[PDB]
C-alpha cells in the first residue's frame, strides 16, 4: 500500500494501511514524509508500541533533510540513495534495474543497444559531478530519462 | 510538439518550463487545438487544495479534455505530493485503456479518485507548466516529476513569428519589416534605461 | 428545479416544503400585483419591500442546500464539473426556455458560443461560435424527444 | 503624480464623448486577504464563496442590471506583488479568463478593462509586468503650478462651511495669488524644505496639503472674526496682513514641522531672507516662536505661556498640562488640523508628550470624541473592524452603506499609538496601512461579508509614532504620508523640564511649608540625575533602557504621594524619599551589577551637590526601604521590623492560601515591597523579568494576598486555544469590572501559546478594554450586569455607552497584571515590538537570577538547624573566597555556606563550558540551589544519626 | 547519521549468531579471530 | 530526589527498572498524549499510587501545580489544583517523567521544576554488555557458572 | 403553587411561554440555532 504524505485524509490513509497492515503482515510505503516532521514524530511514537505481523514492512521515502526528527531517524535504519560514485557502479546499477528478459530479446542486437545506452547514461550523469566544466548546470538526469 | 507527443504516447504528462514569455502555454494548446481536444487552462496557486484537484481530473477524465496547469508550482510541495497519487492513478488509468486485449464492449475503464471509481476517456491529458527561476516557488518532490516529461522552453524563435504575422497580415515587405523590428526590440532592450 | 425533478423530493424534503411554502408566498404576492399593475399601488402595499427581503433571503438559504443535488448533475453531464453552482441551477431550472442558456455554453465547450434553433425553439439545427460562424448538423436533435 | 486624476478623467471624457456610462471599482488589492480578495473554498463543505474581485467580476458578467452595456473600469490601488496578481495570469493574457480552484471559470467581458494604479514595480514579476500595458506617470507630469492652481480654483468655488464666506475666500485667494507662482515664495520654500531632514520622508504633496488646510482655517479664522465683529467686517487691509503673515506662519509650520528646532529655525532664516512679507524684528529668535494675530500682527508664543501654580492635589496628573512654547504651538497646530477633519500624525520618541498634546488640544474641540487603539506588529484590520462595530453603526441610505457614529453630531476620533509597528510583508506593504490610507482616499471601505462599498461619515484618524529609525518602527509607505501631515514632538529640553517639574515640585511641596525653600533645588537635582539617567542607559545596551518624561511625572507623583499624609519633614526626610523614588524608576529595570552601583553613587552625587548642609547618612542610609505595613503611612521601615513582620505574614499565608515555605533575605523583602508599591496604584500592570523559579510567581501571589487582590492564573493545557484565553478574558473582566473584585492577573510567557494572546493583552493593558471581546449574547449579559453593578454603587447609569464607559473604568481601577518571562535577549527584543504595551505600561522589575549574596543568605539560614560547628577550624592561608562580604577570619558555618554557593557557580560555569563547547545545556535556577542544600540537611541528619 | 545502541547490538547479534564465516570452525581463538574481523566487516557495512 | 525525577533513557532501561522497582505499589504507565492521560492523573493524585508518564517532550502544563507542590491545607484537607477541580492529595503521591530522546530541550521552567536523571551508555557498561555476550554465545557454559 | 402552575403548564404543552426572556431569551435562541444546525436542519429566524 504506497501512499504520498501531505494531507489530512493522507495521513487516515496512511494510520488505516498501518493499522490493518501490522496485523495481516502487508507491507505499507510513504512517500515524501519530509513534508510533515511532526506527524513524523506522532508516527514513530506509535511504531514504538506495537508487535506487529512478522512480514510486516514499512518503508519511508524521505529526501535528505534537516527537518525530518532524529527520534525516526534513530528508529528506523536508513539507506541513502544517490548518484552511484563512478562509471563502472552505474552502469552495474543501470544493468540491475533493467531485468534480463528485457534486455534478451529475439533482436540479438538489442543487448548491445541497452549496453550503448548504459554507457551513455554512465557518462552524463558522472560529468555532472564537475559542474562547469561537465555541463553549464546540475541537469537532474535520473532513471527516468 | 515532438517531446509532448511522445510523452502521450508513453500516457505520461507535458511539463514545458523555461521563462515568462517564452509561449509554453500557447504552444500546449495550439498542439491540444491540432488534434481536436478540449484545453482548459488553470492558473494554479495554493488555494489549489487536493480535493479541489481530484474534482478538476474527474471532470476532465470524463468529458476527456485536457487540463494545461500553468504556473504548477505555486502549490504547496505536500500538496503537490498528495496530488502525485491523483496523477499515477489516472496515468494507469490511461496505461490500460492503451492496451489490445481490452475493446469498447468491455466495461469502461474506471480510476479511483475521490474515494469514487470515475470513467477516464482517453482523449484526457494532463499538462503542467511552470518557471522554476522564479524565488520561493515549490519544489516538484521526484516522484511526481517522473509522471511528467519535462521540455527546456527559453528562448522562442522571434524572428521567425514576425515573419510569418507580418506575411500573414498583407504586408508586402513582411521580411524586411521583422528584420528591422525584431532587432529592433533587442536594441531598445539592452540600449534603454534599466 | 422542484417541479420538473422527481428525485429531489425525496431526496430534500425540507427544501421542498420550505420551497413550496415560498412559492405560495411568491404566487399570493404576484397576484395581488396582477390585480393593480401600477407600481406605485404595488409601492404603497403594507409590507412589501420586508417581505421581498424575507423572500431574498430564504431563496438564497435554499441555493445553498442543493449541493449534493448538483453534484450529483454534473455527475450526469461531465462538462457540468466546469459550471458553478448558481449557474448550474440556472440551467437545470430554465432548461424549459433554452435563450437563457445561450450564455453559459461558452463554459461547457471550447469554441461552441451558442446553439441554433427552429422558430418553436425545441430542435437543435446546430451550433454557432462567439465570431458568427456557423455548424449545421446533419441530423438534428428533438427536445421534445 | 495624476494618475488617479488622468484616469477618472479620461473616464469621464469617454462616457460624455461615447454616450457610454463608465463605471469604476476601486479596489485595494493589499488592504484585504487575498482569500477575501479572491474567494474561499471550504474545507468541511467544498462551498466556494466569492472574493471582492470575484464578485465583481461575476456580477459584470451576469448583467442582470445591464453592466456589460456599460464601460467597466477594476483598478486596483495599491502595493502589486506575485502573490495576489499572479492569480490574474489568464485574465491579463490571450485566455481572458479568471479560474477559480472549484473549476469555475470566468470570461472577461469584453468592456472590462483591468487597471492597475501603483507606485512602483520593485516586487512584481516579468510575468506580470509583461502582460500588461505600462502608462508611466513621472512626478513632472504634474508641476507644482497644477497643484497651485487647483487649489485657489477650489478655494474660489468651493465654500469651506458646506456668500460672505465666499467673498472671504476669493479675498484670501486674490491675496495669495502672487505668492503661489512659479519660482515664488512657496515654491522656493519647497526646494528648500527638500534640503534639510525630518523625521519621516518629506513629499510634495503632504506639504501642499497640511499648507492647503491651514489656509481653509485661516480663512475660518477670518469668518469667525467677521461674525464677532458684526459692526466692522473686517477690511482689505487688514486682510492682507493677515493672510501674508499667516501664509508665511503655514509654510513655517508645513515644512518643517516634522523636523528638529534646528531645521525649523533653519527654514526660518532661509524665508526671512527670501521673501518681502513683513516679519517680526527679534535680533536671534527664530520666525517659528511667532503666531500671527488675528488683528494682523506678529504675536510672540511667549505671551500665551503664562507661570500657573498648579493645585496641591492634582500635582502630576494625566490630564494636567503645564503650558510651555512648544505645548502651544503644537497644541495651535493639532487644533488646525483637526478642525479640517484631516488625519495626521505624531511623531516623536516615547513619552515626549504626543498623546498628552493631542488630548489636550482635543478639549478645545467639543464636537469631538476620541477612542484609543494600540497597534502591535500582529496588528491587522480586524481591530479597525471591531472598533467601528462597537463605536459606529451600519446603516443603509439610497446612496449605499454608510458607517457613522452612533452619537449623532460628534465626530469620532480614531487615536491609534503605534502606526509604524504593525508587521511589513516582505513585499513591503503594511495591510493595516493601506487599509486606513483606503479610508482616508476613498472615504470608505470594503465589507467582506457581502462584498459590498461602505462609506465612512464623521470619522477621523490620529495617529502615532515614534521615528521609523527605532528598533521595532517601520517607515510608512509614501502613498499613505501624502494624506497625513506629520508633526515632530520631540523631547522638552532642560529648560521646559526644568519649568514643568519646578512648577510641579512648587504646588507639591506647598504641603509642608518648612520645605517650600527646597523647590529650586529639588527640581534641578530630578532634572540633573535623569538627564545623566537618559545620557548613561541608552536602548542600544537594553530594549527597556528608555527614560522619557513620564520618570519625572511618575517621580513627582510618588514624591507627593509620600509627603501628602505627612504633618512635618526635615530636609533628610525628602531628600530620602527622593532617592527611594530614583532607586525605584530608575534601578529597578537595570540588568545587571554596575549599572545598579552607578545609580547608586550617582544619586549620592546628586544629592549632596544640589543639597549641601544636610546629614549625608541620617537621610541616604543605603538600605532605603518604605512602606504602609507596619503603620498608615508610606514611611521608612527598618530591614529586621520588615523582615519579622513578613515571616508573621508568611506563616499565615503557609497556612490560609499556600503552603510553600519561603526562605527570607533581603532582595525578596524589596521585590515584595515593589510589587505592594504597584498593587496600590491604578492601572498598575507588572512585568516582572528573571530566571525561572526564582519565585517571582510566589512571591506575586503573596502580595495580592497581602493587598486582598484574587489571584488569577488562566489552566493552560495542551488544546488550549483562542477561544479558551478570550473566554478566561472575559471572566476575569466580568470579576474585576461587574463586581468590584480586585484581581491580579498573573500570567507567564509559557502560558502565550499564540500571537492572538499577546495582541489581546496589549490592547487590555494598554485601554483597560478589548473591543472585541464582548459580543452578542456576551455583550447582552455583560451589559446586564454592569447595570446591576452601577445601581449597586449608587450609579444612575442605564444606557449601554455610559454603562460600558463605567465598565472599562472598573477594569482600569481593578485589575493588575503581572507578567513573568525569562530573561530573554532576543526574546525580549522581540517582545519590545510585538507587545508595546509591555513597555509602557507595564513597570518592569528585574529579578534575575539569586545574586552570590542571596545564595549566601539561603543556605545560612536554611543550614541553622545543621550543626556545623567545628571549632577547631583551621582557616587555611588562601581562603577560596565567593561571597565577597564574607567574613575574613570565617566560621565553618561560614566555610560550608561558600563551599554551597561555589557550587552553585560551578555549575553556571560547567554549564557555560558545554555552551561553548557547542553542546546541549539544561538551565540551573534557584530551585537547584534548594534542592542542593535541603538534601545536605538530609543526608547531614540521615548520617549523623546512623553513625551515633 | 543518527543510530542508536539497540543498532549497534543488532550488528553485534548479528556477527555472533548469524555470521556465515563460522560453519565448521571450532577452535575458539580462530573463532574469536573470524568474530572480531567480520565485527569490524559488517559494522562498515551496515553504517555505511 | 526531591523534585519529580525526569527520566531520560533511550534504551528503555530506565523504565523498566522504575516499573519493577514500584510493581508492588500499583505503578500505572502512561503517556502525555494519551487522552486518558488528565483521568489516570487525577487518580494517582487521589489514591496516592506512583504514576509513569512518558513522552514528556509533549509535557502538558496541567502538572505545573503538582510539580510546584502548591498544596493548600484547609479544614485538614490537602488540595491540589488539578486544572480547575481541587482534589485531596495523597501523601503517597509519586511521579516519573520519561523520555527515549536525549536531544529533546526543555524550556528552563519545565527544566526547574524537575530533576534530570540521564541513562547514558558509559564505556565500561557496554564492554561488560559485549562481554557478557560473546561469552554467552561462544562460551554458553562459561557464562551460565 | 407556583411550581405546580410552571409544572402543569410544561406538562400540557412543553414549553413555558415566560420561563425564557431578557437575556436568557436569546441565549436560547443561540442554542437553538447551533442545535437545529447540528441537527442538519438550518432555521434564523425566532419563531421557527
Ligand atoms: N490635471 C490636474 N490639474 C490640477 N490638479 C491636479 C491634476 N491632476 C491631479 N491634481 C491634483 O494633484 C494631486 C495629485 O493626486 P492624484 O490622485 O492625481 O495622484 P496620484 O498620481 O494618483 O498619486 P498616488 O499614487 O499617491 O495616489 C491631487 O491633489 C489632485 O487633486
Ligand atoms: N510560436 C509562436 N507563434 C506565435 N505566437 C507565439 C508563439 N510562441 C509564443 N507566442 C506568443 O507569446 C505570448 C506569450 O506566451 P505565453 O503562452 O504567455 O508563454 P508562457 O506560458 O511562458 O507565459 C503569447 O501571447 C503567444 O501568442
Ligand atoms: N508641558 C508639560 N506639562 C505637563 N506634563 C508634561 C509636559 N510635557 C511632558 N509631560 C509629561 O510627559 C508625559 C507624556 O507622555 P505621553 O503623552 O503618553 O507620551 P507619548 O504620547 O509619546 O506616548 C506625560 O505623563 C506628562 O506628565
Ligand atoms: N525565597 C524562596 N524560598 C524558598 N523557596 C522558594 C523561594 N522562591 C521560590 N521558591 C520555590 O519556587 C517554587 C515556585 O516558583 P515560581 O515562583 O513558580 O517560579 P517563577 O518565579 O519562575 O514563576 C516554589 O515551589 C518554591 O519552593
Ligand atoms: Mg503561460
Ligand atoms: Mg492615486
Amino acid at each position: 500500500t504506497s501512499i504520498a504524505i501531505g494531507s489530512a485524509e493522507g495521513f487516515n490513509q496512511a494510520d488505516k494501511a498501518i493499522n490493518t497492515a501490522v496485523k495481516s503482515g502487508r507491507w505499507v510505503m510513504l512517500k515524501n514524509v519530509h513534508l510533515a516532521p511532526g506527524w513524523l514524530m506522532q508516527l514513530e511514537k506509535k511504531l514504538h508500541s506495537l508487535q506487529p505481523h512478522a512480514c510486516f514492512r514499512l518503508f519511508l521515502t524521505m529526501e535528505i533533510n534537516p527537518k525530518v526528527p532524529v527520534n525516526l531517524l534513530r528508529a528506523g535504519r536508513i539507506f541513502v540513495f544517490e548518484p552511484p560514485p563512478g562509471v563502472k557502479a552505474n552502469m552495474l546499477r543501470t544493468f540491475s534495474s533493467i531485468p534480463v528478459s528485457r534486455i534478451c530479446k529475439s533482436p540479438n542486437e538489442r543487448a548491445r543497444l541497452y549496453f550503448l545506452l548504459a554507457w551513455f547514461h554512465a557518462i552524463i550523469q558522472e560529468r555532472l559531478r564537475y559542474a562547469p566544466l561537465g555541463w553549464s548546470k546540475k541537469y537532474e538526469f535520473g532513471e527516468s530519462d | 510538439y515532438l517531446t509532448m507527443t511522445q510523452a502521450l504516447e508513453a500516457r505520461l504528462g507535458g511539463s514545458p518550463f523555461g521563462p515568462a514569455g517564452t509561449g509554453k502555454t500557447e504552444s500546449v494548446k495550439a498542439l491540444g487545438h491540432q488534434l481536436g481536444r478540449f484545453v482548459l487552462v488553470f492558473n494554479c496557486d495554493e488555494t489549489f487544495d487536493f480535493q479541489a484537484m481530484g474534482r478538476i481530473f474527474v471532470g476532465l477524465c470524463q468529458v476527456g479534455a485536457w487540463g494545461c496547469f500553468d504556473e504548477f508550482n505555486r502549490l504547496e510541495e505536500r500538496m503537490l505530493s498528495a496530488v502525485s497519487q491523483q496523477v499515477q492513478c489516472i496515468q494507469e488509468a490511461l496505461r490500460e485503456h492503451s492496451n489490445p486485449n481490452y475493446d469498447k464492449t468491455s466495461a469502461p475503464i474506471t480510476c479511483e479518485l475521490l474515494n469514487k471509481q470515475v470513467k477516464v476517456s482517453p482523449d484526457m491529458a494532463i499538462f503542467i507548466t511552470m518557471n522554476p527561476g522564479y524565488a520561493g516557488r515549490s519544489n516538484l518532490p521526484d516522484n511526481l516529476k517522473k509522471l511528467f516529461r519535462s521540455l527546456a522552453m527559453t528562448k522562442p524563435d522571434r524572428q521567425l513569428i514576425a515573419q510569418v504575422m507580418l506575411y500573414s497580415q498583407g504586408f508586402r515587405t513582411a521580411e524586411v519589416l521583422a528584420n528591422k523590428i525584431v532587432p529592433f526590440f533587442k536594441l531598445c532592450d539592452e540600449q534603454l534605461s534599466s | 428545479i422542484f417541479t420538473g425533478s422527481a428525485d429531489i423530493k425525496h431526496l430534500l424534503p425540507v427544501e421542498t416544503q420550505r420551497f413550496q411554502s415560498i412559492s405560495t408566498e411568491f404566487l399570493a404576492l404576484m397576484k395581488k400585483v396582477s390585480k393593480s399593475p401600477l407600481v406605485m399601488d404595488v409601492l404603497n402595499i403594507q409590507g412589501v419591500q420586508r417581505s421581498l427581503e424575507r423572500l431574498a433571503d430564504l431563496l438564497g438559504k435554499i441555493q445553498k442546500a442543493l449541493g449534493e443535488y448538483l453534484e450529483r448533475e454534473r455527475s450526469s453531464f461531465p462538462r457540468f464539473y466546469f459550471v458553478g453552482d448558481e449557474d448550474l441551477l440556472e440551467i437545470i431550472g430554465n432548461s424549459k426556455n433554452v435563450a437563457k442558456l445561450q450564455k453559459h455554453f461558452k463554459k461547457m465547450f471550447a469554441g461552441v458560443s451558442s446553439i441554433i434553433l427552429n422558430e418553436d425553439n425545441s430542435v437543435v439545427l446546430g451550433i454557432s461560435s462567439r465570431e458568427g460562424e456557423e455548424v449545421m448538423f446533419k441530423t438534428p436533435v428533438s427536445i421534445t424527444e | 503624480s495624476g494618475k488617479s486624476m488622468a484616469w477618472r478623467v479620461l473616464l469621464k471624457a469617454l462616457e460624455r464623448l461615447e454616450g457610454v456610462e463608465g463605471v469604476a471599482h476601486i479596489i485595494d488589492p493589499k488592504a484585504i486577504s487575498k482569500d477575501h480578495l479572491y474567494g474561499t473554498l471550504d474545507p468541511n463543505t467544498r462551498e466556494w464563496t466569492d472574493g471582492l474581485f470575484t464578485h465583481v467580476l461575476r456580477k459584470i458578467i451576469d448583467s442582470v442590471r445591464g453592466e456589460l452595456q456599460k464601460r467597466q473600469w477594476i483598478v486596483f490601488d495599491g502595493d502589486v506583488d506575485p502573490e495576489w496578481v499572479e492569480n490574474l495570469n489568464s485574465v491579463l493574457d490571450d485566455n481572458k479568463l479568471l479560474t477559480l480552484p472549484n473549476g469555475e471559470r470566468l470570461s472577461l467581458p469584453p468592456n472590462v478593462r483591468i487597471m492597475f494604479e501603483v507606485q512602483d514595480l520593485k516586487y512584481a514579476t516579468l510575468a506580470t509586468v509583461s502582460r500588461c500595458g505600462m502608462v508611466w506617470f513621472s512626478e513632472d507630469v504634474l508641476s507644482t503650478d497644477m497643484i497651485f492652481n487647483n487649489f485657489l480654483a477650489r478655494l474660489r468655488s468651493i465654500p469651506l462651511d458646506e456668500s460672505p464666506m465666499l467673498q472671504i475666500q476669493r479675498d484670501a485667494a486674490t491675496i495669495m495669488q502672487p505668492y503661489f507662482t512659479s519660482n515664488g515664495l512657496v515654491t522656493k520654500a519647497l526646494e528648500h524644505a527638500f534640503q534639510l531632514e525630518h523625521i519621516m520622508d518629506l513629499t510634495r504633496l503632504r506639504c501642499l496639503g497640511s499648507l492647503f488646510s491651514m489656509l481653509h482655517q485661516a480663512c475660518r479664522n477670518v469668518a469667525q472674526y467677521n461674525a464677532n465683529h458684526p459692526d466692522f467686517p473686517m477690511q482689505i487691509e487688514q486682510l492682507e496682513r493677515y493672510i501674508q503673515r499667516y501664509l508665511v506662519y503655514a509654510i513655517l509650520w508645513s515644512l518643517s514641522g516634522d523636523s528638529r528646532l534646528k531645521m525649523r529655525a533653519e527654514l526660518g532664516e532661509y524665508i526671512r531672507r527670501i521673501t518681502t512679507v513683513p516679519l517680526p524684528t527679534a535680533p536671534n529668535i527664530p520666525i517659528i516662536d511667532y503666531e500671527v494675530s488675528i488683528s494682523g500682527e506678529w504675536s510672540p508664543w511667549q505671551a500665551k505661556v503664562p507661570q500657573i501654580e498648579v493645585e496641591t492635589h492634582k500635582v502630576a496628573a494625566p490630564d494636567v498640562v503645564v503650558p510651555t512654547l512648544d505645548t502651544v504651538r503644537h497644541e495651535a497646530l493639532l487644533y488646525t488640523w483637526l478642525a479640517e477633519h484631516k488625519p495626521l500624525v505624531l511623531c516623536g520618541p516615547p513619552g515626549s508628550g504626543k498623546t498628552m498634546t493631542l488630548f489636550s488640544a482635543l478639549r478645545a474641540l467639543p464636537d469631538m470624541e476620541v477612542v484609543g487603539l494600540n497597534f502591535s506588529s500582529a496588528t491587522t484590520p480586524e481591530l479597525l473592524l471591531k472598533t467601528f462595530d462597537h463605536y459606529c453603526e451600519y446603516r443603509r441610505t439610497p446612496n449605499g452603506v454608510v458607517l457613522a457614529p452612533v452619537q449623532l453630531g460628534k465626530w469620532l476620533v480614531l487615536f491609534c499609538d503605534e502606526i509604524n509597528l504593525p508587521d511589513m510583508d516582505k513585499y513591503g506593504t503594511q495591510r493595516v496601512i493601506s487599509f486606513i490610507r483606503q479610508m482616508v482616499e476613498h472615504g470608505g471601505f470594503y465589507r467582506t461579508s457581502d462584498q459590498t462599498w461602505v462609506k465612512l461619515e464623521r470619522i477621523q484618524f490620529v495617529g502615532a509614532c515614534n521615528p521609523p529609525t527605532d528598533p521595532g518602527r517601520k517607515p510608512l509607505s509614501h502613498r499613505f504620508l501624502r494624506h497625513v501631515p506629520v508633526v515632530y514632538v520631540d523631547y522638552p529640553g532642560p529648560a521646559s523640564l526644568t519649568q514643568i517639574y519646578g512648577t510641579f515640585n512648587r504646588a507639591m511641596l506647598r504641603l509642608i511649608p518648612s520645605l517650600r525653600t527646597y523647590a529650586e533645588p529639588l527640581t534641578a537635582a530630578m532634572v540633573e540625575f535623569y538627564t545623566m539617567s537618559q545620557e548613561r542607559f541608552t536602548q542600544d545596551t537594553q530594549p527597556h533602557y528608555i527614560y522619557s518624561p513620564r520618570e519625572m511625572t511618575r517621580w513627582v507623583r510618588g514624591i507627593f504621594e509620600a509627603l501628602r499624609p505627612l504633618e512635618t519633614l526635615p530636609v533628610e526626610g525628602l531628600i530620602r524619599i527622593w532617592a527611594h523614588e530614583a532607586l525605584r524608576l530608575f534601578q529597578d529595570r537595570l540588568v545587571e551589577d554596575e549599572e545598579r552601583r552607578w545609580t547608586d553613587e550617582n544619586i549620592d552625587t546628586v544629592a549632596l551637590k544640589h543639597f549641601p548642609n544636610i546629614d549625608r547618612e541620617k537621610a541616604m542610609s543605603r538600605p532605603i526601604l518604605y512602606s504602609n505595613w507596619l503603620s498608615k503611612d508610606y514611611i521608612p521601615v527598618d530591614q529586621e521590623e520588615l523582615r519579622d513582620y513578613v515571616k508573621a505574614r508568611l506563616k499565615v499565608f503557609y497556612e490560609e492560601e499556600l503552603d510553600v515555605p519561603l526562605v527570607l533575605f533581603n532582595e525578596v523583602l524589596d521585590h515584595v515591597l515593589r510589587i505592594d508599591r504597584i498593587f496600590r496604584q491604578p492601572q498598575g500592570h507588572l512585568l516582572l523579568i528573571g530566571v525561572s523559579g526564582a519565585g517571582k510567581t510566589t512571591l506575586s501571589r503573596f502580595v495580592a494576598w497581602m493587598n486582598g487582590l484574587s489571584v488569577y492564573q488562566i489552566k493552560v493545557h495542551r488544546k488550549y486555544t483562542g477561544e479558551d484565553f478570550d473566554e478566561d478574558l472575559r471572566t476575569v473582566l466580568r470579576r474585576s469590572g461587574c463586581k468590584n473584585e480586585k484581581i491580579a492577573f498573573i500570567m507567564d510567557e509559557s502560558n502565550v501559546l499564540d500571537s492572538g494572546f499577546l495582541e489581546r493583552m496589549n490592547t487590555l493593558l494598554a485601554n483597560g478594554e478589548v473591543p472585541g471581546l464582548f459580543e452578542g449574547d456576551e455583550y447582552a449579559t455583560l451589559m446586564t450586569q454592569c447595570k446591576e453593578g452601577a445601581q449597586k454603587e449608587g450609579l444612575m447609569l442605564d444606557s449601554h455607552e455610559e454603562l460600558y464607559k463605567w465598565f472599562t473604568s472598573q477594569v482600569i481601577r481593578n485589575l493588575h497584571v503581572v507578567f513573568t518571562m525569562n530573561p530573554s535577549s532576543e526574546g525580549l527584543k522581540d517582545r519590545a515590538a510585538t507587545s508595546p504595551a509591555l513597555f509602557n505600561r507595564c513597570v518592569l522589575n528585574w529579578f534575575g537570577d539569586w545574586s552570590t549574596e542571596a545564595l549566601y543568605q539561603v543556605g545560612k539560614e536554611f543550614t541553622s538547624k545543621m550543626d556545623l560547628e567545628k571549632p577547631n577550624y583551621i582557616v587555611p592561608d588562601y581562603m577560596p573566597v565567593v561571597y565577597d562580604k564574607l567574613p575574613q577570619p570565617p566560621s565553618h558555618r561560614e566555610a560550608i555556606v561558600n563551599s554551597c554557593v561555589f557550587v552553585h557557580q560551578t555549575l553556571h560555569q560547567a554549564n557555560a563550558r558545554l555552551a561553548k563547547r557547542g553542546g546541549r545545556t539544561m538551565a540551573i535556577t534557584p530551585r537547584h540551589y534548594l534542592d542542593f542544600i535541603n538534601h545536605y540537611a538530609n543526608l547531614f541528619h540521615e548520617k549523623r544519626s546512623e553513625l551515633e | 547519521y543518527q543510530y542508536s545502541l539497540q543498532f549497534f547490538l543488532d550488528i553485534y547479534h548479528n556477527v555472533l549468531y548469524e555470521n556465515p564465516n563460522l560453519k565448521g570452525v571450532t577452535d575458539h581463538t580462530q573463532r574469536l579471530s573470524i568474530i572480531t574481523k567480520d565485527l569490524f566487516q559488517v559494522a562498515f557495512n551496515r553504517v555505511a | 530526589f526531591n523534585r519529580y525525577p525526569l527520566i531520560i533513557d533511550p534504551s528503555g532501561q530506565a523504565t523498566e527498572f522504575i516499573m519493577n522497582e514500584y510493581k508492588d505499589r500499583k505503578i500505572t504507565r502512561t503517556s502525555f498524549l494519551d487522552d486518558a492521560f488528565r483521568k489516570n492523573l487525577e487518580s494517582a493524585l487521589r489514591f496516592g499510587n506512583p504514576l509513569l508518564v512518558q513522552d514528556v517532550e509533549s509535557y502538558d502544563p496541567v502538572l505545573n501545580p503538582v510539580l510546584n507542590r502548591e498544596v493548600r491545607r484547609t479544614g485538614g484537607r490537602v488540595l491540589i489544583t488539578l486544572g480547575d477541580q481541587d482534589i485531596d492529595l495523597s501523601p503517597s503521591f509519586v511521579i516519573f517523567l520519561s523520555t527515549r530522546d536525549p536531544t529533546v530541550e526543555f524550556p528552563p521552567d519545565l527544566c526547574s521544576r524537575v530533576t534530570f536523571v540521564n541513562f547514558t551508555v558509559t564505556r565500561s557498561s557496554l564492554q561488560s554488555q559485549c562481554l557478557n555476550e560473546v561469552l554467552k554465545a561462544e562460551r554458553p557454559d562459561v557464562d551460565e557458572k
